[PDB]
């Protein structure tokens, strides 16, 4: 229940603002920087601000917070929802967030502002469906709106029907400083740009471990997904019944399923490093990375980032493979590395000096982070079965999808 | 070609469940 | 500069009409008190142009608080604009005549509320539900006068599953201050 | 400089001129500028705020602005004083006790410095029931011999019917236009 | 003679082909005919005389004619057994009591002479409640396989859904077509 949602500046310069409900004067938003700067310099910054009676709940974007005023008890969540379909919204309309277009294209963002949320209540927030009734460079609104179908426009035409999809696999590992990995979770993310003619219904069919216990094929590879998270237009009946993925994809790109299932197997990189720092003198990194993933497969553009000391200077590097550079603006040793043949073992020995006098305050231990990003490997073992691309005039569909397996939130603790 | 894994094709259906 | 602009918005070439439109909207949306020029503004409302209307209903919302008396001049036009064939055209009209924050103008929206409540488009429809949600906030007794209740009852029995959950929504707002 | 282009614009018709549409509430105002512009006698409601249209006839657009007679929208005919060539006054022969009204209304606005080279333009609306007068009892009850340096025309057209709605059409493109 | 011409036109597609729309009552005959033209579930009143359209897939323009399964329409299929190349029967499984009459009407209109050539079309219509049977237990109750000489070909859709259409409509051209 956002009384007026308002676009700021770096400055405190509102960029442009769309009162909703008017239950909020528009004076109030200068007292919303000094309050985000009280908040940010007593430690009580929060998202979700507080100007007496009136709440200032907005996020920071690139380079402005859309703060949206509220006066009632209105439904945060709603309110962050909303703040994130039109900053989608934005990105789709407009291929950069910064304040150039923000004084440039004020003709068609009042519009989309005006068309988006009514009173309060957004209403459309599909970009490619929005783009066919407000546009920059008007006639009578899509009926996809009006329909059930808001994310399959009717009558696109295609010379081929191909869609390609993307596997992408985020390992993230939650590793102590003792040695001991805590929070090590794989979330899958099953990205597909469907590009066809008309508006199939897709029927999504994969090696899931549910779906093969409940048909009986329980004994192979399948995948234990803990949670799975269709997109809009997957019927959520259809998969709460027997696992039936029945969905219309759209025109785009666009992610249809989130997979996200607990990781119980051993790390795909195994990182030994070691501190030999000196009390003010010098110190050593004695740093050695084990690829414990499958040697057939190849981690493209590794960067193991490796915290270096903030003060330390005239850094030397003995490495044994991997370009090793030290990045003054990050203050850590970027252990960079085109590509990683699987089971490969990196051994690293650095050397910086550290200036006598010593720090005023302490910095304390950023985690090493990898950012290995190897193709063609499902770590999790799921694969797609079927797709089931079904179309009232009939064609044959060309479906593609590929395997993509990075690091996600693969950070190591320090010591 | 593509970084990040060549596209695969991609089946219709389980055959084998019928 | 205000005399350019006025002497611009005051022709009758719709080239220089637009550019005055959009000077006037920068000049809002810059930091500057453009509440003056809104009865200048009021002259030039009924365009055929699509882009022009969305600017002066955006600028007589906005400038509708400030100048409540120069907003009387505003009505005739509304009711003009409720009935076009085009169903955008309606929706904004019904969105612009509920964001008008005006006593005396609301009185003698009901008609067009009425009208637009068995608007046949969901967007119409849509759009009416928010207006009567909007109207019962701004005024209670006249929305529970028209007998608006009614409507919005079964607007939930209707088709157009988008229309039905505006509907919904506009109940739930009502019942919560009710 | 060089005018051809304006000679080439005037040997085709160039002139559009304007029109302005007041009088009392009820006074045929609305059904008068759609017969104008349609040729139908439209049933319309009260006009709240104002109607603007525009005529072609005789290659010149005439450019007509409605205004209503509501004792809140009297005092508005001044924003229309602006960038205003023409002015026509709708009477209402059917009231009786309206008459002096209108006349007080007309004189009020004839007594503005600003509008002075828009000449009178009298329309005996209401031209269908027997208490209708002639076209002079109402312009001597009006006294419109009086206006000095006033280009006044009667013209009586029944909304019904439409007849004289042509002759005040020339009338004015008479007045306006002095070639020929 | 010269074939060049029919040669030319099978070169992009010549044939067409026919088919039948025959069942009882409410068992989704309407309904599945306007999936097969349009893709949507319209709601109809009864067949009380018949409907006649065409489908356009695969090249092939499979005209349907279907017949409604009213007991004074049930002997009037033989009208529409002239000049008929194809026969699709849907069968109505959430009808205990009617299945019978379902199989006593299908063995009559599979008792006549002239309709020979028209292949078997089992169609397992009302496959959305739990009360339907499988695609072999109302092939066994109807004994599908005791047809001598006769191509049949079970094919379960769900109304509401419409699964299984496509698999029907390449069975039916694989049937009527014995070409690459
Ligand atoms: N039947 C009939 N009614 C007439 C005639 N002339 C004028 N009227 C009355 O005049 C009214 C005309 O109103 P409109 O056409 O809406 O325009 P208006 O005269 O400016 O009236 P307002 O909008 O209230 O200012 C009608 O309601 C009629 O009742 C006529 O010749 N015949
Ligand atoms: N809800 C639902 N009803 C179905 C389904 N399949 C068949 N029906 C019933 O079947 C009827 C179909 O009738 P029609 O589409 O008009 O055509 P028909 O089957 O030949 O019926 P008649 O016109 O009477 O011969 C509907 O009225 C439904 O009640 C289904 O899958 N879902
Ligand atoms: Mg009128
Ligand atoms: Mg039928």
């Amino acid at each position: 229940s956002a009384s007026a949602v308002y676009v700021l500046d770096l400055k405190g310069k509102v960029l442009i603002c769309r009162n909703y409900r008017g239950d909020v004067d528009m004076s109030e938003v200068e007292h919303f920087m000094p309050i985000l700067m009280e908040k940010e310099e007593e430690g009580m910054l929060s998202p979700i601000l507080a100007h007496g009676g009136v709440r200032f709940m907005w996020i920071k974007h690139n380079n402005l917070y859309l703060v949206a005023t509220s006066k009632k008890n209105a439904c945060v969540s709603l309110v962050f929802s909303f703040l994130y379909k039109v900053v989608q919204v934005f990105s789709e309309y407009f291929k950069e967030l910064e304040e150039e277009s923000i004084r440039d294209n004020f003709v068609i963002i009042y519009e989309l502002l005006d068309e988006l949320m009514d009173f309060g209540y957004p209403q459309t927030t599909d970009s490619k469906i929005l783009q066919e009734y407000i546009t920059q460079e008007a006639p009578r609104p899509p009926a996809t709106v009006t329909n059930a179908v808001s994310w399959r426009s009717e009558g696109i035409k295609y010379r081929k029907n191909e869609v390609f999809l993307d596997v992408i696999e985020a390992v993230n590992l939650l590793v102590s400083a003792n040695g001991n990995v805590l929070r090590s979770e794989i979330v899958g993310s099953i990205k597909m740009r469907v590009f066809l003619s008309g508006m199939p219904e897709l029927r999504l069919g994969l090696n899931d471990k549910v779906l093969f216990d409940n048909t009986g094929r329980g004994k192979s590879k399948s995948v234990e997904l803990e949670d799975v998270k269709f997109h809009q237009c997957v019927r959520l009946s259809r998969f709460e019944n027997d696992r039936t993925i029945s969905f219309i994809p759209p025109d785009g790109e666009f992610e249809l399923m989130s997979y996200r299932l607990n990781t119980h197997v051993k790390p795909l990189i195994w990182i030994e490093s070691v501190i030999e720092k000196h009390s003010h003198s010098r110190i050593e990194y004695m740093v050695k990375a084990k690829s414990q993933f499958k040697r057939r497969s190849t981690a493209n553009n590794v960067e193991i980032h490796i915290p270096v000391p903030n003060d330390a200077d005239s850094p030397k590097f003995k490495t044994t493979v991997g370009s090793v550079k030290w990045v003054p603006e990050n203050s850590e040793i970027v252990w960079s590395v085109k590509s990683f043949p699987g089971g490969k073992e990196y051994l690293m020995r650095a050397h910086f000096g550290l200036p006598s006098v010593e720090a005023e305050d302490k910095e304390g231990k950023p985690p090493i982070s990898v950012k290995f990003e190897i193709p063609y490997f499902t770590t999790s073992g799921i694969q797609v079965r079927y797709l089931k691309i079904i179309e009232k005039s009939g064609y044959q569909a060309l479906p593609w999808v590929r395997y993509i397996t990075q690091n996600g939130d693969y950070q190591l603790r320090t010591q | 070609d593509r970084k990040g894994g060549s596209y695969s094709q991609a089946a219709g259906s389980d055959s084998a469940q019928s | 500069e205000i005399f350019e602009l006025k002497a611009e918005l005051n022709s009758d070439k719709k080239e220089k009409k637009k550019e005055a439109v959009k000077k006037v909207i920068a000049s809002m949306t810059v930091g500057k008190d453009v509440s003056a020029l809104f009865p200048d503004v009021v002259n030039c409302m009924q365009t055929d142009n699509l882009e022009l209307k969305k600017l002066v209903y955006l600028y007589l919302m906005n400038y509708a608080k400030s100048q409540p008396d120069m907003a009387i001049m505003a009505v005739n036009t509304f009711v003009k604009d409720c009935e076009d064939p085009n169903p955008l055209i309606r929706a904004l009209a019904v969105r612009t005549m509920g964001c008008i924050r005006v006593d005396k103008i609301t009185e003698y929206l009901c008609e067009p509320l009425r009208k637009c409540l068995k608007d046949e488009d969901p967007y119409v429809r849509k759009t009416a539900a928010v207006c009567v949600a909007k109207l019962h906030d701004i005024n209670a007794q006249l929305v529970e006068d028209q007998g608006f209740l009614d409507t919005l009852k079964d607007l939930i029995s209707d088709s157009n599953p988008m229309v039905v959950a505006n509907a919904v929504a506009a109940l739930s707002e009502i019942a919560e201050s009710h | 400089g060089n005018i051809f282009a304006n000679l080439f614009k005037g040997l085709f018709g160039k002139k559009e001129m304007r029109i302005l549409m007041v009088g009392l509430d009820a006074a045929g105002k609305t059904t008068i500028l759609y017969k104008l512009k349609l040729g139908e006698i439209v049933t319309t409601i009260p006009t709240i705020g104002f109607n603007v249209e525009t005529v072609e006839y005789k290659n010149i657009s005439f450019t007509v602005w409605d205004v209503g007679g509501q004792d809140k929208i009297r005092p508005l005919w001044r924003h229309y004083f602006q960038n205003t060539q023409g002015l026509i006054f709708v009477v209402d022969s059917n009231d009786r006790e309206r008459v002096n009204e209108a006349r007080e209304e007309l004189m009020r606005m004839l007594a503005e410095d600003e509008l002075r080279d828009a000449v009178l333009l009298v329309f005996a609306n209401k031209q269908d029931l027997p208490n209708a007068m002639n076209a002079a009892e109402i312009t001597d009850k009006l006294g419109l011999h009086s206006l000095r340096h006033r280009n006044w025309y009667i013209q009586a057209t029944c909304a019904t019917s439409g007849d004289g709605l042509y002759e005040g059409l020339d009338w004015l493109s008479n007045q306006l236009r002095n070639q020929k």
